[PDB]
């Protein structure tokens, strides 16, 4: 009981300073948000030591050393630490963000930003299997305040994880397009399209057909983002023709339109003129055909 | 009191809360100088409510936060005065108007604090600050000491592994917190559903402290001048119904939600029904002691009809599932403890009324040999 007195006193009155905030992690439940609010002054300064280090060093282990401590953490229970200990460090990236290739290379070259992706990577495939919104949500939530100076976390893990991220990142620029951030995710979409054009073609398709005040829209944003994303088009353009293809698909493409104002529907057809003006890359005898 | 809050404006939070905690110490120090009984106004809550959980009074006033760090600064002045403070009434009195319900929206702020400080208190062993929480948890209805047990639990049996030992080292330091905490626990985790079962460190920390000295589970009942109405609402003065619940409930439970640690569940909850029954038995001396032999039951009717309800509907539902067994094992276990409590007089009732309460349950030898 003194002992640990003495510790909480010593604590509360760097790389010492930090050993004792994890000593209290690994012993006294109650002070953990502290020492944790504490590990973000550990952070930030690092990043600082870093960024004035690229304009012209005993806390990489530091670093190091909470990084050892969350993972043993996270192993132990992932259940019950995945979702704080990701809050807390998708929190510290927006905020010494706030504070896409280039700036992915920017990034990854400081250890102590390698470190919180390493650590939302591992706290994310502890979740993949049975719940992985708690993170995502964090993720997309905190991707709301700290656009664009965030966009490359989510970038990173979409390129690491797509299946989940293409579908959440185009959800949630659906809402916006709803409600109204539509520009980052054109860039982040962009980003990864080089590597999955595959993936976001098929995600972009099944939204497409599953449209056929968030469904209505659905058709104009995806019209919206193609205009905005060269990247997009072409990926999509192989098989428009076949997704445009059979009578029903048409039909139902008609009826949905009749929803709309004149003025609406001439926005959509002044869209499509863009996109089959300056998209095709390969198929344009055949969609002309 | 307005002067003073003036002042304590114009202070940083901490300082702020630290002044509240000392003028409050001066004030009801004074009062019981002056009167046996203090009288809590409404000034001290409101200034609490204000300084302290951070309620702004006032819509336009930007609401200054204390941070972690400095939240953890207060219940650490907290808890050196709690342990500082020499007389237990103004200790007790000064713990009431810090938690006691206001039923406002601070109480929840309010919550959180006490379940933070009490967790404190098991960490750094204040046996102050746990006897005052005994007594809130005596003195608050239950669904306080619910949140407050559900918070304890969460710090020290399913956050931080191996933290628990810390909690059982509690057991030597205050008995009665110890016997309160059990109480709110047992009225957590009723079994009634799959979240609901007691966590397994916790599950065996208490039956340690149950096998190791039986009498805790009595303590408050020996220690508390007990009234003819017992208040509707708080917590048991004896927690023998959150054992009984916890004994019968155990088999359906577990077979409606790894078999060597299903093995441990049943070696545990048979531990403890052994303890249960040898407390029952211990019960009837302690009850002609007290010349209440006949006229008080630790046990009521009212509160086992819910009891074979439940009993009823999870034999119903488990029948498909092949679980005779486990149907057979929770009535003999609850044949054993109603025969037991009526034996000792635990349970004041007739034999006509376990005809008319266990009717309705499965045929099983040994409940129809404690009925006849």
């Amino acid at each position: 009981a003194q002992e640990l007195s003495q510790e909480i006193k010593a604590f509360l009155t760097a790389r010492e300073h930090a050993r004792c905030g994890l000593l209290l992690l690994r012993s006294l439940p109650p002070a953990r948000a502290a020492v944790l609010d504490h590990l973000r002054g550990v952070f930030d300064e690092s990043v600082r030591a870093h960024l004035a280090a690229l304009d012209e060093p005993g806390l990489e282990d530091v670093v190091q050393e909470v990084q050892q401590v969350l993972s043993e953490f996270i192993r132990a229970n992932p259940k019950a630490w995945a979702p704080v200990i990701s809050a807390w460090s998708i929190d510290l990236m927006g905020q010494l963000s706030s504070t896409l290739n280039e700036l992915l290379q920017l990034w990854m070259g400081c250890r102590a930003t390698r470190t919180l992706m390493d650590i939302y990577v591992q706290c994310l495939s502890a979740l993949i299997g049975s719940c992985p919104d708690a993170c995502v949500d964090a993720l997309l939530d905190t991707s709301v305040q700290h656009s664009p100076h965030f966009d490359w976390v989510v970038a990173h893990i979409g390129s690491s994880f797509p299946g989940t991220i293409i579908s959440r990142v185009l959800s949630c620029g659906l809402k916006d397009f709803c409600v109204h951030k539509i520009a980052s995710v054109v860039g982040i979409l962009g980003h990864l399209a080089s590597r999955h054009g595959d993936s976001i073609r098929r995600e972009l398709l099944r939204m497409f057909h599953d449209s056929l005040p968030s469904l209505q829209a659905t058709v104009p944003f995806l019209l919206q983002l193609a205009v905005m994303s060269p990247a997009l088009l072409g990926t999509v353009s192989g098989e428009l023709v076949d997704c445009l293809k059979p009578p029903a698909v048409l039909s139902q493409l008609q009826q949905h339109l009749q929803g709309f104002p004149r003025e609406e529907l001439d926005n959509m057809l002044n869209l499509a003129v863009h996109l089959v003006s300056q998209a095709s890359g390969a198929g344009a005898y055949r969609l002309l055909q | 009191m307005s002067d003073i809050r003036h002042s304590l404006l114009r202070r940083d939070a901490l300082s702020a809360a630290k002044e509240v905690l000392y003028h409050l110490d001066i004030y009801f120090s004074s009062q019981l100088q002056s009167a046996p009984l203090p009288i809590v106004d409404k000034g001290p809550v409101e200034l609490l409510e204000e300084f302290v959980f951070q309620v702004p009074k006032e819509r336009s006033a930007q609401p200054k936060r204390l941070n972690s760090l400095q939240e953890l600064q207060l219940l650490e002045i907290m808890c050196n005065y709690f342990q500082e403070q020499t007389k237990d009434s103004v200790r007790q009195i000064i713990f009431s108007s810090l938690f006691s319900p206001q039923g406002n929206k601070a109480d929840d702020s309010r919550m959180s604090l006490l379940g933070k400080l009490v967790s404190m208190a098991v960490a750094v062993c204040r046996i102050p600050v746990l006897e005052c929480a005994a007594s809130w948890l005596q003195r608050t209805p239950v669904v306080y000491c619910v949140r407050l047990a559900k918070a304890l639990v969460d710090d020290y049996c399913c956050l931080v592994p191996g933290s628990i030992q810390t909690l059982k080292q509690i057991f030597s330091a205050s008995p009665r917190f110890c016997c309160q905490f059990i109480t709110s626990v047992t009225a957590l985790y009723d079994l009634s559903s799959d979240d609901l079962i007691p966590p397994m460190d916790l599950l065996e920390m208490i039956v340690t402290w149950i096998f190791e000295d039986p009498r805790l589970i009595l303590i408050t009942f020996l220690n508390t001048p007990i009234a003819a109405n017992l208040p509707i609402g708080f917590l048991e003065l004896t927690p023998l119904v959150g054992l009984i619940r916890w004994c019968v409930k155990a088999p359906l439970a577990y077979k409606r939600k790894g078999v060597g640690m299903d093995r441990d569940s049943h070696l545990l909850y048979s531990k403890l029904h052994l303890s249960v029954l040898q407390v029952l038995m211990t019960l009837q001396l302690h009850l002609t002691e007290k010349n209440l032999y006949g006229r008080l039951g630790l046990i009521l009717f009212d509160h086992m009809v819910p009891l074979v309800e439940e009993i009823n509907r999870l034999a119903d539902e488990l029948n498909p599932l092949n679980a005779s067994q486990e149907i057979e094992l929770s009535l003999d276990r609850l044949a054993q403890a109603l025969q037991v409590a009526m034996a000792s007089g635990a349970l004041l009732c007739t034999r006509d009324d376990l005809r008319t309460l266990c009717s309705r349950l499965p045929h099983n030898n040994l409940l129809q040999l404690v009925i006849s």
